[PDB]
């Protein structure tokens, strides 16, 4: 069997599942940016941009 | 014109005060040996401003505009009272009765709701 540190090499000669992995990565990054701004808006206080 | 309830109902015009013609700019003679009365006073608000809270450093609070959320429920009408003629010549209105209050709720930036009793009682 593959060792744990090599599981993602199944994609090397598989252009579509490489594209599918790459799309999922992109989904999680955009998801994160969405989530992170939502938490920032829920905790940001905008009543004083001076101090 | 002489409209009717059925003409007005559900349009929002019931929350509107009457208007005079742009050409109506004469003058009402007042007569010391007479006694007067407001038979109808109507007040229709168009804007609600609320003083923001300036921080512990402050500098100066401005009045910030707000958003009406309670709909076309805001107007004072059918207010009556006598109009005295004073001795220095001035005129004084003394509210007696009418629909002289409306609870209104406006909303500030950031979602603070501010209720108030819009009123001219007494
Ligand atoms: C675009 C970046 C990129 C890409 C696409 C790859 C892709 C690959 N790497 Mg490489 N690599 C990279 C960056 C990258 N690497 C960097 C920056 C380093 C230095 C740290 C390495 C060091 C490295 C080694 C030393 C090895 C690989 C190997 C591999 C292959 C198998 C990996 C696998 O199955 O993981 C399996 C991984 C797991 C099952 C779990 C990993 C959990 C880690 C420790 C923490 C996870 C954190 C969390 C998920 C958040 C992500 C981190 C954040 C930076 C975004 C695969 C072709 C392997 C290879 O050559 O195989 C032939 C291998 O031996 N890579
Ligand atoms: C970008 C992320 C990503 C992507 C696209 C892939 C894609 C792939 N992986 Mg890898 N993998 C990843 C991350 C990723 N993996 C990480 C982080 C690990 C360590 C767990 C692994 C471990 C791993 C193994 C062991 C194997 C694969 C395999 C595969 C393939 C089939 C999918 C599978 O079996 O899923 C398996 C991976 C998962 C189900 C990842 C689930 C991680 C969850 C979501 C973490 C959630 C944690 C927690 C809930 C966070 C919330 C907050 C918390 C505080 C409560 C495919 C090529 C398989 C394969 O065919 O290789 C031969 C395989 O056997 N992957
Ligand atoms: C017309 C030519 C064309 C165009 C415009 C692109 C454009 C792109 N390719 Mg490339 N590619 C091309 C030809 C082309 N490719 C050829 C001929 C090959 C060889 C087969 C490849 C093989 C290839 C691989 C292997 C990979 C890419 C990837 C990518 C994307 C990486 C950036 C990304 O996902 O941004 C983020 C994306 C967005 C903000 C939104 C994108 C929305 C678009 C407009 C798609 C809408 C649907 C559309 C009909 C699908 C076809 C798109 C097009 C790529 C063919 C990018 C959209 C990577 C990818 O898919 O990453 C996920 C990737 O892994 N390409
Ligand atoms: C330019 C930025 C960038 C780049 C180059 C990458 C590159 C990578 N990311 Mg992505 N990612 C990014 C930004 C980026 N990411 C952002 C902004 C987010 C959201 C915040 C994510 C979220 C994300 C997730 C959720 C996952 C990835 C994964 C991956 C890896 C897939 C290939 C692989 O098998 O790695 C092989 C693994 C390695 C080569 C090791 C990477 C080691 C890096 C340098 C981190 C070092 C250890 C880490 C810091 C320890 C965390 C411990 C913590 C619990 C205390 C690759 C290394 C996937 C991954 O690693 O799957 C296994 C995965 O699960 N990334
Ligand atoms: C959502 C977020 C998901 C994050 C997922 C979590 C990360 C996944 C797991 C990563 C941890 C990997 C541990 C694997 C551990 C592991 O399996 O090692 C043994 C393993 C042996 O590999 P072989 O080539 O023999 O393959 C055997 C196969 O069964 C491997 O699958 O070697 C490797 O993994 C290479 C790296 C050695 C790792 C060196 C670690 C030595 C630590 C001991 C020292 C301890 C400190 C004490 C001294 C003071």
């Amino acid at each position: 069997g593959l060792p744990w540190y090599r599981v993602h090499t199944v994609l090397i000669n598989d252009p579509g599942r490489l594209i599918a992995a790459h799309l999922m990565h992109t989904a999680l990054v955009a998801g994160w940016a969405g989530s992170m701004a939502l938490y920032e808006l829920a905790t940001f206080d905008p009543s004083d941009p001076v101090l | 014109q002489t409209l009717t309830y059925d003409d007005i109902v559900g349009t929002g015009l019931a929350n509107k005060c009457p208007t005079l013609d742009d050409t109506a700019r004469g003058a009402y003679p007042i007569d010391s040996s007479q006694t007067y009365r407001i038979a109808r006073l109507c007040l229709q608000p168009t804007t609600f401003l609320v003083k923001e809270e300036p921080k512990n450093k402050r500098q100066e609070a401005e009045f910030v505009p707000t958003k009406l959320v309670t709909r076309e429920t805001t107007s004072l009408d059918q207010i009556q009272g006598e109009l005295k003629v004073n001795s220095d010549g001035s005129l004084t209105f003394v509210e007696e009765d009418g629909i002289d209050f409306q609870p209104v709720t406006v909303q500030m930036a950031g979602g603070e709701r501010i209720p108030l009793l819009f009123t001219v009682k007494n």
